[PDB]
């Protein structure tokens, strides 16, 4: 039954301070401590900082210290992280765990207890862009600089601030070896992004493939239409 | 913790004793000399033997308690028997009139002697149940009046009870409402063992728990040898008064029947003194209470013979007194228990203590019941049942103000240190 | 007042351990001392006690496997643990119920058991 | 704090044993982790051999000298995650590097293939050109662009897809951005690319005109 919950994520420019808060219901408050850990975007995790309900037990992360400062609540177990001054790399996904109330003292070279349950998670994102609007396009399938066998399509998503983008190819009917690959951050601080998909040189000269992207934070669709030239 | 229900148990199981000890104690001596016909003599010796043996018979039945191990405990098969062997020896015990001639006497021996076996057998499990059935530390402190409580209220219930159930049942046969007021008592008896049985269960057990060092730890303990010394003169004054009462009031004094008015009501008194006792031991120091308590009896008894003379044995009298000596009860009883862990702090020299203070309260009643059958023979013939010739007065007199006596030298002994 | 555990190693199974929780700033004589065990992903389970008088009480998993004892003299608690299993390993309190103002539990102090990890570097 | 093997190769019913160096001249037990992408790290094992609480008993733990190991006895199909370890010293808790744990499968080239850009996209005044790389397991692939027998580095951009989930193949795309007015001050641009599976590097050309 014990679990923790995690909320506060948003949008922050640099330099904009931000709360986040982790609740847990389950367990007595003071036997235990919470800590906070980082997982960067694509990197492994990171430990920040911790606090035991007596709040001279605290600590921080050498990289964040100075920052971020830490507090919990008696009576409703609750557990704040306020982080102010932020940075461009501070964007990440952050996590609570729950541990040992004396961990510090139960630590010799045979014990060590570790950190058992993990809450979900919040994911939190640093940046000085506003939403735009995903441009798309087409690949040349090269007259005769392709595979005899295999034939290459693809549209290119150059640039859209928002994370999230939806990529389809004929209606979200054909699956046969699309691929869609992970969005780049670009150094102007949008996204780009790239789909393709193969068939076989019988299929070119007849078949229509038409490239459909629907993006969420703003009504947009661009359904752009691929022909060989 | 400490729920209601055990409390409310342990006060059901007191009860149930004490209403069945009462009556022997107080209406058996009497009993013998004006129902069946004894003689004088003869209830002395028995009396005076019969209880040495059971004061000093204590300390084995510790070790059966000890020794036995099966299904049900070590405790509760031990109530169980004795409770039942005990109704049935004290049943029988009040029909000693329906026998003549030599068997007679071996009866009354017989008979005497197997009650006091099975009470021992009784009671040893049921007391020594506390320190074992849940009891960590001052938890008992607030578990221990509850039984107290029942306790004095029985012989009080039984005091002003006993009379008008014989009377309404007896008429030219005086034993034969005795024999129905025992049934009741052994109802009560029966009952009170099946609920603190019922509602009492056992937690925190326990695993594997000389005359020279006895007399070594006496000596040494002077502290100790007055209090023990202190405790037998006020036992055999209380058993003296207690004990010789109905002779009193049947001869001395007009047999109207003030004996319930003198004892059982004044028990309300000796309860309202109980249960407000720690407020009135933090008002007061603790010297001044022992001299109070050393000092009441000793004013009731003043004021009874006093009155003796020139009266017509006033009501206010009669109820002032006894409202008095229950005080004075109530409060020496109480602050009994403080004084025997401030002695023993300067085998395990503890349990060892626990045992002399009832050994010493066993000896006062066997002397003090010694006493009073041989100055009673000594004077002259109480058995009559008839008008009390003159000049035996004088010894009623003499045996009734003789605890005062024992009062004075408490007091001294006291005020010694 | 505070209470101050000590003992507590690596063992391997079927092995034997005494933990003594000294204690302090209040009179000995006092409510019964008890002991508890934590174990990761799990909460504070008791183990055993010892009353004022001497009388102890233990736990079903525990029975016939640790005792507990009480020493006026040293103003100690001590438990004996024997024929320890994989399952008791854990961090051990030293808990003194009475009181309910405070508990004043203690810091514990953290007991494995495990297939012969290599032991210590001497 | 090293984690010896970056990545790891297996099939099903085989023994993997992963170490963690935890070289930091301090002596401390180890716990750890599993992660699966997209989720949150479970415990395994506290204390070196100590089993946390529902875990199936084909791990293991184990603590050589200086070094720490974790052993799987058989692979299952849900083992292929990433590892780490955990080591508080002082009053810090640090983590490890972590060790992918992929599958073993017969090798494959790359297949390439190069686009020009479209008649579109120079009004803005970008040019962005990719090389594509498809269907070949081993992740060791390597590219590079030239242009006029040029090489270009500093403003090249690579993503690669997750090993696949039906065939366990990879997709490496490598795209290249340029302005309107650079672009069209060259004549041939191309890509190679070289593999471990391959005899000699494989390249893509095309020339600026149509
Ligand atoms: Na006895």
């Amino acid at each position: 039954e014990v679990q923790l919950v995690e909320s506060g994520g948003g949008l922050v420019q640099p330099g904009g301070s931000l709360r986040l808060s982790c609740a847990a219901s389950g367990f007595n408050f003071s036997y235990y401590s919470i800590h906070w850990v980082r997982q960067a975007p694509g990197k492994g995790l990171e430990w920040v900082a911790y606090i035991s309900s007596s709040s001279s037990y605290t600590s921080y992360a050498d990289s964040v210290k100075g920052r971020f400062t830490i507090s919990a609540d008696t009576s409703k177990n609750t557990a704040y992280l306020q982080m102010n001054s932020l940075r461009a790399e501070d964007t990440a996904v952050y996590y609570c765990a729950r541990g040992y109330q004396y961990w510090q003292y139960h630590a010799s070279w045979y014990w060590n207890g570790g950190l058992d349950y993990w809450g979900q998670g919040t994911l939190v994102t640093v940046s000085s862009a506003s939403t735009k609007g995903p441009s798309v396009f087409p690949l040349a399938p090269s007259s005769k600089s392709t595979s005899g066998g295999t034939a290459a399509l693809g549209c290119l998503v150059k640039d859209y601030f928002p994370e999230p983008v939806t990529v389809s190819w004929n209606s979200g009917a054909l699956t046969s070896g699309v691929h869609t690959f992970p969005a780049v951050l670009q150094s102007s601080g949008l996204y780009s992004l790239s789909s393709v998909v193969t068939v076989p040189s019988s299929s070119l000269g007849t078949q229509t493939y038409i490239c459909n992207v629907n993006h969420k934070p703003s009504n947009t669709k661009v359904d752009k239409k691929v022909e060989p030239k | 913790s400490i729920s209601m229900t055990t409390k409310l148990s342990y006060g059901f199981g007191a009860f149930g004793k004490d209403f069945a000890i009462g009556i022997v104690y107080m209406y058996l001596m009497y009993y013998y000399t004006d129902v069946v016909g004894l003689s004088v003599g003869l209830v002395g010796t028995l009396f005076l033997v019969a209880r040495i043996w059971d004061a000093i018979n204590d300390p084995i039945m510790g070790w059966i308690v000890n020794a036995t191990r099966s299904r049900w405990g070590k405790f509760k098969p031990w109530i169980l028997i004795g409770t039942l062997t005990n109704s049935l020896v004290l049943f029988l015990l009040f029909s000693a009139h329906l026998f003549e001639g030599t068997a007679q006497v071996v009866f009354v021996c017989v008979t005497y002697i197997l009650w006091g076996m099975t009470y021992t057998i009784m009671d040893i499990p049921f007391w020594s149940l506390v320190p074992t059935i849940t009891l960590d530390k001052r938890e008992r402190e607030q578990l221990v009046p509850f039984p107290r409580f029942f306790a004095s209220l029985a012989g009080f219930v039984t005091a002003g009870i006993t009379l008008p159930f014989v009377s309404y049942v007896g008429g030219a046969d005086r034993g034969f409402g005795f024999q129905m007021f025992t049934l009741v008592l052994i109802a009560f008896f029966i009952a009170s063992t099946i609920v603190t049985l019922r509602n009492v269960h056992e937690v925190y057990s326990s695993d594997n728990g000389t005359l020279k060092t006895i007399v070594g730890l006496i000596y040494k303990n002077d502290q100790l040898s007055c209090l023990l010394g202190m405790a037998l003169a006020y036992n055999i004054a209380s058993n003296i008064i207690n004990g010789f009462a109905i002779y009193y009031f049947t001869y001395v004094i007009g047999d109207a029947d003030l004996f319930p008015y003198y004892l059982s009501y004044a028990g309300a008194a000796n309860l309202l003194t109980l249960i407000v006792f720690p407020r009135l031991v933090k008002m007061l120091s603790r010297r001044i209470l022992w001299a109070g308590a050393s000092v009441m009896p000793v004013l009731s008894c003043a004021g009874l013979f006093a009155m003796a003379l020139a009266d017509i044995h006033n009501a206010a009298l009669i109820v002032a007194a006894g409202i008095f000596l229950n005080i004075g009860t109530a409060l020496f009883w109480v602050l009994q228990v403080i004084m025997v862990a401030d002695t023993v702090d300067y085998i395990r020299c503890e349990s060892i203590a626990y045992s002399v203070q009832t050994m010493v309260v066993k000896g006062g009643s066997a002397f003090a019941a010694f006493f009073i059958a041989l100055v009673l023979g000594l004077i002259g013939y109480t058995p009559n049942v008839a008008q009390s010739a003159q000049t035996l007065q004088g010894m009623q007199f003499i045996m009734i103000v003789l605890p005062v006596l024992f009062f004075m030298m408490t007091l001294v002994l006291y005020f010694r240190y | 007042r505070q209470l101050v555990e000590s003992g507590g190693g690596l063992v391997q199974p079927g092995g034997s351990l005494r933990l003594s929780c000294a204690v302090s700033g209040i009179i000995f004589r006092d409510n019964a001392m008890g002991w508890y065990r934590q174990a990761p992903g799990k909460e504070r389970e008791w183990v055993a006690t010892i009353t004022d008088l001497g009388y102890t009480a233990y736990a079903d998993s525990v029975k016939g496997r640790f005792t507990i004892s009480r020493d006026n003299a040293k103003d100690t608690v001590y438990l004996q643990m024997n024929s320890l299993e994989p399952e008791d390993t854990a961090v051990y309190y030293c808990h003194l119920p009475g009181t309910a103002a405070g508990d004043y539990w203690g810091k514990g102090t953290p007991v494995t058991v495990s297939s012969l990890e290599v032991l210590f570097q001497g | 704090m090293t984690q010896s093997p970056s990545s790891l190769s297996a099939s099903v019913g085989d023994r993997v044993t992963i170490t963690c160096r935890a070289s930091q001249s301090v002596s401390s037990a180890v716990a750890w982790y599993q992660q699966k992408p997209g989720k949150a790290p479970k415990l395994l094992i506290y204390s070196a051999s100590s089993l946390y609480s529902g875990v199936p008993s084909r791990f293991s733990g184990s603590r050589s000298g200086t070094d720490f190991t974790l052993t799987i006895s058989s692979l299952q199909p849900e083992d292929f995650a990433t590892y780490y370890c955990q080591q508080s010293s002082s009053s810090l808790i640090t983590f490890g590097q972590g060790t992918k744990v992929e599958i073993k499968r017969t090798v494959a080239a790359p297949s390439v293939f190069i686009f020009p850009p479209s008649d579109s996209q120079l009004k803005s005044g970008t040019a962005s050109v990719v090389c594509l790389l498809n269907n070949f397991y081993p992740r060791e692939a390597k590219v590079q662009w030239k242009v006029d027998n040029a090489l270009q580095s500093g403003n090249s951009q690579e993503s690669v897809t997750e090993q696949d989930s039906k065939d366990s193949t990879y997709s490496l795309s490598s795209t290249l951005t340029l302005s309107k007015a650079d672009y069209e001050k060259h004549k041939v641009y191309a890509c190679e690319v070289t593999h471990q599976g391959l005899s000699s590097p494989v390249t893509k050309s095309f020339n600026r005109g149509e």
